[PDB]
């Protein structure tokens, strides 16, 4: 059903940079929140950033402050991250999620719940900050 | 420095504390009492998001504090509890003798977090905090008080609670509250008795949480406000 | 900001009741989330908000907690849950979180 | 004179200050919520709108004021008025 | 003048109040229990009773006073009572 | 409000602080003294279960403190230790600047248990309670005062314990202490000399308390008191 | 007169009090550290030898009088002053 | 008592409380202020040494603490940290209100161990201590003071840290720090321009200790000091 | 020597009333305190109450305040106890107990010590709150 | 006004020392009582004020402590001593007490 | 090398007296100080009394106030200790020790660091307080 | 002024790692000493100031520490080291120390 798909990945060099590209379908995309969520393939998952629905506030972890950059885009269905200053400890797979709510429209105005967390995670794509 | 004025049977006329009016009679200490207005009156903004954009932090000046005997009815009254994101305060503990203002038609209390920068909270533009018969120039944690000022001369309870996301920037983000789960996203130009409408709407209708997570609810640019405050 | 589980290698037999224990170093006030990943997954919902066990689940996981000290709790070990269980919460937006359990099935 | 120029100016100056059968006494007195007088005064010629813009003129020399000194909790200022009046006129 | 109406009236004042060769200086000065001044006054007239009577009457109006404001530590009175003494004369 | 008594040459006249007395001859701010008095003087009792009848607790008024000159040399000095009986503490600690009071010729100190119901206690027929040189109006804890008025105006050592069951009620028991196993019921009608030849008497022959539990000891309606208290 | 009677006198008063564009307002006001006033004053006969012998003759006086009071701070002898000068001339 | 100077025209003339001056003009209370002046153009000894001499120990009298308004920029100014020794304070923290002295040439910061035997510290030869506007009796701990008086009249950065081995007696020992293993063992005569360049030539020569151990050092009575102090 | 005995008891209805007799002999009964102290009979002791020598107070615990009154009589050298609104836990033993005291008359005026502790113990009588 | 003892089930043979410790909430000093309740039996008193030895009592009893922390002992247990032991207070006049301690004896 | 000697012992009668004799050779004897520790042969080590290099002050140690007296001699780079009203605990051996320290001559004035310890110990000498 | 050891009787075979704690009622800050007394010996200095080794001793002598709690450490325990351990310190001159701790070959 909920399709949460990452792309954009490979290798790349030491202080290079690269875009991911976080599609998905089968929702109403522009009203629920987006993730990026870092596992490296050694050890456990950490977040990365966040996105509200509206693109009014960004996110961002201690660790990626300034080098990293989220956007969305609600017209083609499509989460993006930009990525700029790349290091060795990022060699990784990087998760993109989607976040619980239920819209409930039943009134003068509309509005929403959260119960903070995730459910529809991608496979994650895998970035490498090498040579070859 | 600092004039008093003088109550002539025509009008207020100030005088001068330089030169020597002999029109003044002052024949006792009960002729003289320290009167504390509220800025209210003079036509500012009274919502909570128009309003702390006035208090600022700052460090290394310690606070005074003056006293006032006769005062004005408030129309909006606030209070304060601040958190630093860590967990620590903001704001000092109220010392002795501080009590809350006394007459305040509503009270906005407000608690939440912010980047706390400072080791107080002043009043941007000037003014003093007024408190019960006391005015100060700092905010004491927990205390409700006005927004007003001091003037010396010569004479012949509903509560709306909020939460605050970054208190003290320019990109702030303020929740009213209807239940421990349920919240309305502020705007400008909210008045409180269209929020009271709207929590008698909300309450009654059961349109709060009925799950374990919070409820944000967002107004649509289409709906008035119930409300020169006094016409 | 901080979170501290209960140690990462737990081991057990099929058909035990295993705890973790998972420690915050703020008030969080059911503000937390239990993930299963399984090897070569992406991981998956088990409990959001300390209460509610998620859909498609069985009853066998269930947890619970007030304040800082929250556990999830499985009833009976299945040998489809060779996983490490992580324990992500979501209250000041930092959304920093513990280490993670893996917990081993005993199979020699 | 002084001359209003302030936005607004509410012409209602509604007001509360502080001054019986054993009233008096602090164990049968009232609680700390009911020791204030109220009353309500209308613009008589100007008055309210005097006193909120001499409010906003002694607002800053106050604050000087209360920058220049030590004391925690200023109280004498009206006693400092009134000595400075008669040795302004006498002596 | 007054008249005392209490059930007793002790007719003798002893009474205790403050006020050399290095006692000045605090170092050498002497401790907080002994720098009161004590001394006898006998009832020369009715005096020691008017002030008996005299202390209940200023009783309540005193304790009115201190309901009316907010210093924790009152200690202006004697120089309000100058300063309304020299206004109700001259001012 | 608040009168100032003229100690004219011929005797006390009260003067008017609405009328202009131009008998009075103020040249010094030397001739005004605030002196206060004692109540024993005017003939009340003096025993401590006929004093802490005038005694209660109230709850939502803050303490105010006024100082004073002069005083009187008192017979009777009172000091409290009162605990709630699940182990806190009722009155509330002494402030800097607070000292016994100075001359006092028996000091009664009661510790002992109340259901204290009240944040302070005060003087139920609205005297003041007399310090070091401070007129308050309420019973801080651990310090020796007395109890008496003020009045304003121109001018031209023996320690006795005692253990309280039930302190804020009106179904109090006192006990006299003699020794730490050893203790008297009080009555109304003892008077402090009395005690002094009560714990001389026991104290010297012997019938102190010899094993580990408390002894309390009653008096026969036949012993009399040892003692208008100058005669 | 005051005449000295130290071992030496340092004739130079170099002195610090207290005392515009939104300076007043506290928020845009200067730190603690910066609003004293200096100055300098020379010795304009025996003026600065005059007052330190006369803070001399008035330190034991005021060391007694503060003995004498029950005062944490005490601010109001100025006041005192001012209020006995008006009494000693008219009262 | 506290006679009012008098600024005339010629010279200061001091002022009769008793008697009455009809030659004074008082028109204003900003004519009088309350001005303090330090000991050291007195000509007292400056050095610590000989000065801690002057400071002693006392118990049971309570400070007392008043204010002034102007002042004289100090060359020296004090600072105290002195613990028992078994780890204790001595000396009581500073109160609100309480900042230290402005203007300072050179600051002696002082810490280390004594035989404290009091409450507080007073002054032997009965000055006060001067701080932020405010004149007391006591030392309070961690705060930039002088030594001086008071009087009351009619108007019309350096830092040098020492350590300190028995504080209270008459057989003490002071240090002079350079580095924290690296100390000089005062003198009487010593100045404090001599002792900055002490620690430039100490600190550049690299006569430092280079191992754990403390290092201390003694000046030859043949090398004299640098420096009636304004000439 | 000293008889201490309970008597009175039975079986009685929940919400009904009775009263117990602990009549005691052998000491001078209008000098000492007495108690009352109750025991389930699946569980242990907890007291119930406690009476002067001169009735002059009367100390209850806390789970029997207002249901329970104690009254004592030094004429007929007996204790009393009334019970009113009687329910399913109080079905117990009901002990009544003497507490000790030496009695020193050699003085001006009497008074006596307490140490206070309970030596001589009835047997209990037996109450039942049922039917049957 | 709360007491709380040592666990209630202590077993022991003929002839050991054994310990209770007993716990109050508030300062007693010196105002316990140690009760001794065979089966079948009124209880009987042991030692009062936490030093005193009753008289017909042997002196295999004894007692102490200071404050709240007070510890009845028993020097060397007898087979007459199958009993359920109380520690009870009268300090304040809510006559509150401890739970008890059944002391069994080890006979198969 | 560097020589540190007990001497001066024997035994002594309670209440009585003597002084020992600690004398040393092979360094700047008036540039050092000296210590003394006491050793009970039932014991470990405790120390007693502490002289700097000058004579300027003297340490001792609490339970030997009064009673003990330290001195030197840097004429015949010898250490003393006078004892006065001895006590049967005494009975021990009794060592004198010689501290550390490098003096730092190459300047304006002289001075030496610390590093508060001690090296050389002497063999300790027997003093018994009794009657045989 | 107070210092105390790790307990007096430590006993271990040869080529063990032993440690011993030294615990300082007051801060010293570094002041410390180490001393090796042989019987029938002189005691000899090991390590002053809690980091130098005094020269002529081995390496398989260390210790280490930060403010009152300090520990000498033995690399390989030596058959040439049957002796008791003592902990002095220096900072505000009594001089007090520790009790001692007597290190024990295991030889049967
Ligand atoms: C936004 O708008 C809603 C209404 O739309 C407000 O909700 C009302 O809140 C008030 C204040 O709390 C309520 O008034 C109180 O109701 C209590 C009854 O509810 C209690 O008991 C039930 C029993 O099952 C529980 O389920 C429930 O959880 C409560 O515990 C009364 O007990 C209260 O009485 C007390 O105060 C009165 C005041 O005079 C005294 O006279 C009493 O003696 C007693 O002390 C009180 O009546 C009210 O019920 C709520 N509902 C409605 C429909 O009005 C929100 O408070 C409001 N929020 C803001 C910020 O404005
Ligand atoms: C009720 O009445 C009895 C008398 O009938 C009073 O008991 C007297 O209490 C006073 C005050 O404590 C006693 O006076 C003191 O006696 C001490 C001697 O006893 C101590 O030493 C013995 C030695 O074995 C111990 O057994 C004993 O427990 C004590 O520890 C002195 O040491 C005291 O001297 C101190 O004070 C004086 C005061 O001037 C100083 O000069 C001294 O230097 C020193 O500081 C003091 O003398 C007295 O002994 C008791 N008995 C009698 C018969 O008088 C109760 O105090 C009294 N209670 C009340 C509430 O009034
Ligand atoms: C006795 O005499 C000696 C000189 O003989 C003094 O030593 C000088 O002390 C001052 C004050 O600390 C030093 O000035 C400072 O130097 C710092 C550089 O050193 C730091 O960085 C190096 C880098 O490796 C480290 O190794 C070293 O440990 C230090 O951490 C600067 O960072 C300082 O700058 C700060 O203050 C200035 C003041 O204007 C600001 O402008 C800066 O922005 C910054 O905030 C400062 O410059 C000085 O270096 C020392 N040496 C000399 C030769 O002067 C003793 O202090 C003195 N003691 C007494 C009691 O008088
Ligand atoms: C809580 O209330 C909301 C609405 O107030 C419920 O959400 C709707 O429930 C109806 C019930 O049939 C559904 O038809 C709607 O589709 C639901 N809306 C949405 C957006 O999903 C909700 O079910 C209630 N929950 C509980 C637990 O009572
Ligand atoms: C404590 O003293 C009391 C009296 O002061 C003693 O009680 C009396 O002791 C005598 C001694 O023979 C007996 O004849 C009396 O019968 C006792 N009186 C009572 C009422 O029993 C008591 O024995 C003393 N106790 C101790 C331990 O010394
Ligand atoms: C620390 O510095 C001192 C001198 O500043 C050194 O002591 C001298 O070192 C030289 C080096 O050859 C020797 O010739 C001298 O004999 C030493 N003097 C003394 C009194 O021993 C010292 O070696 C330095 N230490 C370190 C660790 O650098
Ligand atoms: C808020 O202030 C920051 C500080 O530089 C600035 O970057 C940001 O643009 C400001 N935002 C608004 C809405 O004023
Ligand atoms: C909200 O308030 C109710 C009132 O009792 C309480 O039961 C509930 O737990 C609260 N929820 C939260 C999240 O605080
Ligand atoms: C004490 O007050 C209570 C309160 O009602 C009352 O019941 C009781 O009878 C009173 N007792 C006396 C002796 O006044
Ligand atoms: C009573 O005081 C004495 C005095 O030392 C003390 O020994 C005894 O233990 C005390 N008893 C009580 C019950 O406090
Ligand atoms: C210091 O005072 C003590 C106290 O008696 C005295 O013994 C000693 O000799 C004094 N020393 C000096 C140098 O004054
Ligand atoms: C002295 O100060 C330096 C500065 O960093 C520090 O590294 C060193 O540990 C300090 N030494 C002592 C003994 O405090």
């Amino acid at each position: 059903q909920v399709q949460v798909e990452e792309s954009g990945g490979g290798v790349v060099q030491p202080g290079g940079s690269l875009r991911l590209s976080c599609a998905a379908s089968g929702f109403m995309f522009s009203n629920y929140g987006m993730h990026w969520v870092r596992q490296a393939p050694g050890k456990g998952l950490e977040w990365m950033a966040f996105i509200r629905y509206d693109d009014s506030k960004k996110f961002y972890a201690d660790s990626v402050k300034g080098r990293f950059t989220i956007s969305r885009d609600n017209s083609k269905n499509t989460l993006y991250l930009q990525m700029n200053s790349l290091r060795a400890e990022d060699t990784a797979l990087y998760y993109c999620a989607k976040e619980l709510l239920q819209v409930y429209t039943s009134a003068w105005g509309e509005g929403h719940s959260y119960y903070y967390a995730l459910d529809v995670w991608g496979l994650g794509t895998a970035v490498t900050v090498s040579s070859a | 420095s600092i004039p008093l004025g003088v109550i002539h049977n025509s009008t207020l006329q100030v005088s001068d504390v330089d030169k020597l009016v002999c029109r003044d009679k002052l024949s006792s200490t009960n002729q003289l009492r320290s009167v504390g207005l509220n800025l209210e009156g003079n036509g500012v903004a009274t919502d909570v998001p128009s309003v702390t954009k006035r208090w600022g932090f700052r460090s290394g000046v310690p606070p005074k504090v003056v006293n006032y005997e006769a005062g004005e009815w408030a129309e909006n009254c606030y209070n304060l509890e601040i958190k630093k994101p860590d967990g620590s305060e903001c704001l000092p503990a109220a010392p002795d003798g501080i009590r809350g203002f006394p007459r305040c038609r509503y009270v906005h209390k407000v608690s939440g977090t912010g980047p706390c920068a400072g080791d107080f909270a002043f009043h941007k533009e000037g003014a003093f905090f007024l408190y019960d018969r006391l005015a100060s120039t700092v905010i004491y944690r927990g205390t409700t008080f006005a927004e007003g000022v001091v003037a010396f001369l010569i004479l012949p309870s509903t509560t709306i609670r909020y939460q605050a996301t970054g208190f003290g920037t320019n990109e702030t983000e303020y929740l009213f509250e209807v239940d421990n789960l349920t919240y309305v996203q502020l705007e400008s130009r909210f008045t409180p008795q269209f929020l009271l409408q709207l929590n008698e709407t909300i309450y009654a209708s059961g349109k709060r949480s009925n799950t374990t997570g919070k409820l944000i609810w967002k107004v649509n640019p289409e709906i008035d406000t119930t409300i020169a405050f006094w016409e | 900001i901080q979170m501290t589980q209960s140690p990462s290698s737990v081991s057990a037999s099929v058909g035990d009741r295993v705890t973790i224990t998972c420690r915050a170093s703020q008030d969080i006030s059911n503000w937390l989330a239990w993930y299963q990943q399984k090897p070569g997954k992406a991981p998956e919902l088990l409990i959001y908000t300390a209460s509610i066990l998620q859909s498609g689940v069985s009853s066998r996981f269930s947890g619970s907690g007030s304040g800082t000290d929250f556990t999830l709790t499985i009833s009976s070990l299945q040998p489809e849950d060779s996983a490490t269980y992580y324990c992500q919460q979501g209250k000041s937006f930092p959304y920093t979180f513990g280490q993670g359990t893996k917990l081993e099935i005993k199979r020699t | 004179v002084i001359v209003n120029a302030q936005p607004k100016c509410n012409p209602n100056l509604h007001y509360w200050t502080t001054q019986i059968g054993l009233a008096w006494i602090p164990y049968f007195g009232p609680a700390a919520e009911g020791i204030y007088t109220e009353g309500l005064m209308h613009n008589q010629d100007g008055l309210i709108c005097g006193l909120r813009q001499l409010a906003n003129e002694t607002t800053q020399a106050l604050q000087l004021f209360l920058r220049a000194t030590t004391e925690l909790r200023t109280f004498s200022i009206l006693n400092r008025k009134a000595i400075d009046f008669l040795l302004q006129r006498w002596g």
